[PDB]
RNA sequence: AGGACCGAACCGACUAAUGUUGAAAAAUUAGCGGAUGACUUGUGGCUGGGGGUGAAAGGCCAAUCAAACCGGGAGAUAGCU
RNA sequence: GCUCGCCGGAAGACCAAGGGUUCCUGUCCAACGUUAAUCGGGGCAGGGUGAGUCGACCCCUAAGGCGAGGCCGAAAGGCGUAGUCGAUGGGAAACAGGUUAAUAUUCCUGUACUUGGUGUUACUGCGAAGGGGGGACGGAGAAGGCUAUGUUGGCCGGGCGACGGUUGUCCCGGUUUAAGCGUGUAGGCUGGUUUUCCAGGCAAAUCCGGAAAAUCAAGGCUGAGGCGUGAUGACGAGGCACUACGGUGCUGAAGCAACAAAUGCCCUGCUUCCAGGAAAAGCCUCUAAGCAUCAGGUAACAUCAAAUCGUACCCCAAACCGACACAGGUGGUCAGGUAGAGAAUACCAAGGCGCUUGAGAGAACUCGGGUGAAGGAACUAGGCAAAAUGGUGCCGUAACUUCGGGAGAAGGCACGCUGAUAUGUAGGUGAGGUCCCUCGCGGAUGGAGCUGAAAUCAGUCGAAGAUACCAGCUGGCUGCAACUGUUUAUUAAAAACACAGCACUGUGCAAACACGAAAGUGGACGUAUACGGUGUGACGCCUGCCCGGUGCCGGAAGGUUAAUU
RNA sequence: AAUUCCUUGUCGGGUAAGUUCCGACCUGCACGAAUGGCGUAAUGAUGGCCAGGCUGUCUCCACCCGAGACUCAGUGAAAUU
């Protein structure tokens, strides 16, 4: 749960952390590991395209079944392992046929529950089945926009999506950002919500905690010099412009979505 | 104090060697220019 | 346990004196700060100039930088000495 | 040659990188060496570097490079699949002693080990560009056994002291040995065996995984260290003979025990924490096609083979980087004694040095220091500088407070040596015997020896007992920044930047954005609890009012309005 | 106030004597609310002020110890003109 650390040191005064006792301790399943090198924000041209990225603790990638197409065979969850790659915990399932896989951890799941995937699977938190079958009005997660493409939306910890209507071959969902979006009705999804919901309440406390995760410091525009950034320099503290990006695009209000191809699927833009 | 030239034969060969120069056509142009000028040593080597 | 304390190696340069034709084209001497970390170091690799990088001083990019070095336009032009 | 002084977690020894004969011998002082120079890293001549086990080479691979085909681009070309390269990482094996002026895990002696080939022999399921296993991996913390090593006591060989004593609880020296081989210990890890099935591991599998039974309560894996062997060997203080006076030839006793103990080993171990900690090959196993007497595999024996390149010298400096024989810089390895917490510090050991101009004299003045009557900041922009405090144990310690702190606040007390407590106590260490058995590197007892803080009391010396070195000035009011941190290499380290936190804002994934004439790449193998941009910058109380101006957002069919017609 | 020209504003504290310091008045030339307002424990090689100890900073310098400066032998520059 959420725990505060007492102020023994200034770098420790404001530290608040979430500790889960149930998470398994020990090395993860080796056959599901693979190397993952960090880039530092530089593309194949060796040029920095994204800023504030670099350093951080070394990490290894873990293979997660975002498709869940292995239907007809039940499985038992063994443990809830910790994933440094993402924000949500990952459960290690074993199918009745001895095949081991990793999945996102739904809320309310403990070691021992049954799991089933398929068109005829039972309605319970975690089961996977296309919206041809889910009753209208429920909460799911790990949804996809194209069949067989794998889970694509609402994958961060603590999030979900709410289904509101099925019209013919298209259903309508209310995304976490508030958008009302159409989607093809033969896409599969997982019922329930993603676990580790209290991920919000952590407080980093000190800059070293952020740096452990590989994020470089950000330099304010208003203190810069004129030659590099439009917000420019000047004596004292002078701003006297309208806020703008480093490349000259005005911020604080300007829309940027210009994809006329997929505008047919949006029913209501977020408000 | 620590100053500019810190010798390293491997770096020297890989940055100014015969093969490194000739890998691209600019290096070929440099080699041709040195040959025309008639320099004693075309590039750094043993 | 601690971006916890005192303090060697290690890193840095706050004060004073000398030196400034210097043992040195930025030292030395006596003090000084950090010293399990946002730490420091070896080797190799990548980022090329109106560009790179920059916890951001117009700082660094081979003793140089409000636009590097070499070669060329080029015997630029000079109502000035 | 004798004496003196200095360094000695170095100014000692060995490498890496880098340099290339600077290494040794003979020979000369033309030029170089900040003076002489018979000397030299100088000049000339000659000599010197020996590898199946050490590195390179070689098998594999990360960051990354190149890249058939391919995509894209006026041309030149950019990116990338198959693939190939690329260590700073993974992969087999030699020890001790002796010799040159210059080489030595390379030459010699003795004792080893690894890999591959060939043949003989006996048995015989062999087979991969495929599947499994393993290789194969974070930080911090703790403590039991060890070892290096040192000290002491014995042992052996010497000695009786230039000046008071100095046959003994006196002084000096030594009291050493590897790899491999067997032993499998302290200790760590894991139940084992058999049978029967199975939508999985691209097919296949007896292999892995999963399921169901029966059976046993030990059974494997790992493992420092110790003992034996190696080793009747070598070495060995010395002594003996020549000293072509450098060295050479012989010979050569004792060669034990206790205690202490590493940052090294067990330990790639154990506990614990979140920031969740390379890859591939060698090695073991499964089968696919194929081959079956074969072929091939297995085990023993004998035999052959293990190519090439580097091996001199300096390597915290006179040889490297700095125009210099330059007070500067340069990664790793080993780490004695005394006191001490210490790799600090002062004096020494092994070892290495006195820094390539000297000799006189004792003006002003300058530089680095020592002391100083009385005053004690009166100096000055400013206590700049200098002066001053400084250790261990114990007692005692305010306001404020985010209850953590402040705080080592402040402040005070004891500190040497000798005797006794106690002929060396507490404590630690621990054999011989005794018994039992698992007869083993076994178990209980048992205390010999060995080592040994701290404290009390009594006495005693000095002016001075934390005597040297080493080793915080303290308090009060107050502006700024919450704090650790970063910055103008080379006049500015800060009230500047950053930071955790807060707010707005854009982005529904082929995301926004950014580098690219383009393919493409980052974002991100992430999916609104996420990502980008801007503003402020812990925490607490808060964050009035104004939409006229300028921007941004939502609508215009009212007006004006382009290419076209 | 790191604001404030007039201004060394006025009063109080501190000193024998205080344009600096602290606490108030308010007539804010020309503060003010996320280019943030007010306060804040702890922290700072940070700015300002005041005490005790300490002393050659000073009153006012005196003596001594070493390296130069002087002499002799040897080698043997430079700026400028």
């Amino acid at each position: 749960a959420v725990v505060k650390c007492k102020p023994t040191s200034p770098g420790r005064r404001h530290v608040v952390k979430v500790v889960n006792p149930e998470l398994h301790k020990g090395k993860p399943f080796a056959p599901l590991l693979e190397k993952n090198s960090k880039s530092g924000g530089r593309n194949n041209n060796g040029r920095i395209t994204t800023r504030h990225i670099g350093g951080g603790h070394k990490q290894a990638y873990r293979i997660v079944d975002f498709k869940r197409n292995k239907d007809g065979i039940p499985a038992v969850v063994e443990r809830l392992e910790y994933d440094p790659n993402r924000s949500a915990n990952i459960a290690l399932v074993l199918y009745k046929d001895g095949e081991r896989r990793y999945i996102l951890a739904p809320k309310g799941l403990k070691a021992g529950d049954q799991i089933q995937s398929g068109v005829d699977a039972a309605i319970k938190p975690g089961n996977t089945l296309p919206m041809r079958n889910i009753p209208v009005g429920s909460t799911v997660h790990n949804v996809e926009m194209k069949p067989g493409k794998g889970g694509q939306l609402a994958r961060s910890a603590g999030t979900y999506v709410q289904i509101v209507a099925r019209d013919g071959a298209y259903v309508t969902l209310r995304l976490r950002s508030g958008e009302m979006r159409k989607v093809e009705a033969d896409c599969r999804a997982t019922l329930g919500e993603v676990g580790n919901a209290e991920h919000m309440l952590r407080v980093l406390g000190k800059a070293g905690a952020a740096r452990w995760r590989g994020v470089r410091p950000t330099v304010r525009g208003t203190a810069m010099n004129p030659v590099d950034h439009p917000h420019g320099g000047g004596e004292g503290r002078n701003f006297g412009k309208h806020p703008v990006t480093p490349w000259g695009v005005q911020t604080k209000g300007k829309k940027t979505r210009s994809n006329k191809r997929t505008d047919k699927f949006i029913v209501r833009r977020r408000s | 104090m620590k100053r500019t030239f810190q010798p390293s034969v491997l770096k020297r060969n890989r940055s100014h060697g015969f093969r490194a120069r000739m890998a691209t056509k600019n290096g070929r142009q440099v080699l041709a220019r040195r040959r025309a000028k008639g320099r004693a040593r075309l590039t750094v080597s043993k």
